[PDB]
């Protein structure tokens, strides 16, 4: 997921700026996104959010609107339990589990159900589980006392200024997640949210592992308020932003540095190649128009291309092989877009996926290590040119048999099928550098591929008076079987050509093809 | 410089555009949440219904094996039951906003049962606390205490 919201001063017409723009699989059945629009006499709201949820996290209206991303806020503890006379060492004695007897019934493959019993045990910390390989674990969940998380998003997106906004969320219901908000009187805020246990000792990777289990020492009981977390608001830099990036450079300049909070919060990991680029496209551009913002949403550089292949290039054109040299040749000529005639990205992906791992978020094939005091421009160049060739040469290998060819085009084998809608794919993967996220499957037998994660919902609102937006939903509106609104957007997508999203009454009876009149009585 | 001037529904109706979005007009609160109950049961009732049966704890029971690994989760993490209180320390307005989101989903069901796949009808009724159990299941059980962090299964 990324976030934008942009101050008036770094705009052409003086309202701010906002960019919803989550990443969640396109098929997970709780991670699928619904948009919609909700007014009464007294609030409105406009967006998108998972099914099944009553209020809309990603909102906007006419006065503000907000966008999320995830942050992986630690709101749990692991604890390794020492196992001893039937209970569990701590504090130097042995004590006893709490246990209930449960019970729940299995469906049987003729439609009957059995009763299978299910003993909950419990220690101090919390519910106890057998890892297969025998560990002892207990889950320790913070929060399970605020029972307000959908009346806080409710009370955000239908916050009648920033002061209202800010006092909602400062009431810790939502566990997790940085938020971006932004309004028509021209504040801009990112906060990193989240119910976060008070620790005495420990950076976050070791709240992250198995936790010793024996010591009330680690058994933490109190959580941060709102002011504990980081946050910024109408920075110097005139814009906030996140792509699920470690807090560290949410604006630019930065408003403040890792000492400045306690090390279990965030981590302190290199930036990812989509997340300097989502620093370098606000803050490079200024005088900003909504136009050009959604045009700079659209972003898919191979930065990974530009800190590797100046090294990579010479050194392949070196070797023996005829093969690893056209190979040298056609990434040389590539002009480093994940566009869909590319002959080139397919190879780079294979090529990248040995050099940084599947995942590409690798570190160790950089000749200059990532810092945060160079955190748009590091990590760059290759350590063992020599090495980075053998890659090239398996990548070689590895890019015909996937998809038939070396110089396969981008957007053949890349498509975006939806029922009967198969369109040409551009973008890629983030951790590449693609600002604009599609997640491609492996390919299947034919070499083609189609996105498992990426772009879902969209949207970019300039907080003009009236509000004007656009936005997308990758998979339609609908998922239920037959329906004509799954596979009717994915065509807009592969042109970038958005929907106006319409607020106004006048706007929406222009366009409705259908009235459900209803009537509620308790 | 003020917004523009605010919509005042005078009836109860949703209209829905041409990509099937719903543009819900409530005269109160309860009225727009069950408009959007409704509408968010005919654009994805069939998982909608799935989901709120698994956070429930009833997944194993109304769905067999595939899903009996999540209901141990969760009946350990006794996130039904939390459930239900957090549904009880609602405020009273917002917890009337549920019932009706809820009421919503009740209602497109009984109106148009054609729509609800047979596997998904044993589920129905759902209640304000369904709409609860299961964004505590997302938020709480999913995003920050995955089974799988505990499990150790990645």
């Amino acid at each position: 997921s990324n976030s934008w919201a942009v101050a008036p001063g770094k705009t052409a017409n003086g309202n701010a700026l906002l960019l919803q723009n989550p990443h969640l699989s396109w098929t997970t059945d709780y991670f699928t996104y619904y948009e919609a629009h909700l007014v009464t006499p007294d609030f409105e709201i406009y967006g998108a959010t998972q099914i099944g949820l009553p209020v809309i996290r990603f909102a906007f209206n006419q006065r503000m609107g907000i966008t999320n991303t995830v942050n992986g806020m630690v709101g749990a503890t692991n604890y390794r339990l020492t196992l001893q006379d039937g209970g569990y060492l701590y504090d130097g004695q042995v004590r006893p589990f709490e246990r209930r007897q449960a019970s729940y019934r299995l469906r049987q493959a003729d439609g009957t159900t059995v009763d299978k019993p299910l003993e909950i045990r419990s220690s101090v910390h919390g519910p106890v589980f057998e890892r297969a390989d025998g560990t002892a674990v207990a889950v320790r969940v913070a929060g399970l006392d605020r029972p307000g998380m959908l009346e806080q998003y409710f009370d955000m997106i239908t916050a009648d200024s920033f002061d209202d906004y800010e006092a909602a969320l400062a009431r810790m219901q939502v566990p997790t997640f940085n938020i971006v908000y932004a309004d028509r009187e021209g504040t801009i805020n990112y906060s990193f949210n989240g119910v976060a246990p008070k620790r005495a000792e420990g950076d976050i990777a070791f709240w992250q592992g198995n936790v010793p289990g024996d010591s009330s020492r680690y058994l933490w009981t109190e959580t941060h308020p709102l002011d504990d977390l980081p946050r910024v608001t109408n920075p110097p830099g005139g814009f906030v932003q996140n792509s699920n990036d470690p807090p560290w450079t949410p604006t630019w300049p930065v408003t403040y540095t890792p000492k400045d909070f306690p090390s279990y919060l965030a981590p302190q990991t290199p930036h990812s190649l989509r997340a300097q680029q989502s620093v370098r496209l606000m803050s490079e551009n200024d005088d900003l128009t909504l136009e050009r913002f959604m045009a700079l949403q659209l972003s898919h550089r191979a930065v990974m291309a530009d800190r590797t292949l100046p090294d990579l290039i010479p050194a392949a054109l070196i070797d023996p092989d005829p093969e690893v040299q056209a190979a040298a040749r056609l990434l040389a000529a590539w002009d480093r877009e994940f566009t869909s005639d590319s002959r080139a990205a397919l190879l780079f992906e294979e090529w990248a996926r040995l050099f940084a791992g599947q995942n590409f978020a690798g570190q160790a094939g950089f000749a200059t290590p990532w810092s945060l005091d160079k955190p748009v421009s590091t990590p760059y160049g290759v350590r063992d040119p020599k090495a980075a060739v053998d890659q090239l040469r398996t990548a070689i290998a590895n890019t015909k048999r996937k998809y038939g060819a070396i110089d396969r085009p981008f957007g053949d084998a890349s498509r975006m099928i939806l029922n009967d809608v198969n369109v040409p794919g551009a973008a890629g993967y983030g951790n590449l550098g693609s600002f604009r996220v599609f997640t491609w499957s492996d390919p299947d037998e034919n070499g083609v591929r189609t996105p498992v994660h990426g772009e879902t919902w969209v949207a970019m609102i300039e907080f003009s008076t009236p509000v004007r937006a656009y936005g997308l939903m990758s998979y339609g509106n609908s998922r239920q079987p037959g329906t004509t609104h799954y596979s009717d957007q994915i065509e807009r997508v592969s042109r970038a050509d958005f929907r106006e999203l319409l607020l106004r009454r006048e706007q929406v009876e222009a366009a409705v093809q259908e009235r459900t009149p209803f009537n509620f009585k308790p | 410089q003020a917004p523009i001037a605010a919509y005042k529904p005078r009836s109860n109706e949703i209209l829905w555009d041409g990509y099937g979005v719903p543009h819900i007009y409530g005269v109160d609160a309860p009225s727009a949440f069950y408009g959007y109950g409704w509408a968010q049961a005919r654009s994805h009732g069939d998982n909608i219904l799935r989901l709120y049966g698994e956070a429930r704890g009833k997944g194993a029971e109304y769905w067999g094996p595939d899903y009996e690994q999540t209901t141990v989760w969760l009946l350990t993490n006794g996130v039904p039951e939390r459930a239900q209180q957090w549904y009880a320390q609602q405020s009273p307005d917002f917890r009337a906003n549920l019932d009706a989101f809820a009421a919503g989903i009740n209602a497109y069901a009984q109106q148009n049962p054609d729509d609800i796949s047979p596997d998904v009808r044993q589920v129905l009724p759902v209640s304000g606390a369904d709409v609860v159990a299961h964004a505590h299941r997302l938020m709480n059980f999913l995003y920050v205490a995955s089974p799988g962090r505990t499990l150790g299964e990645g």
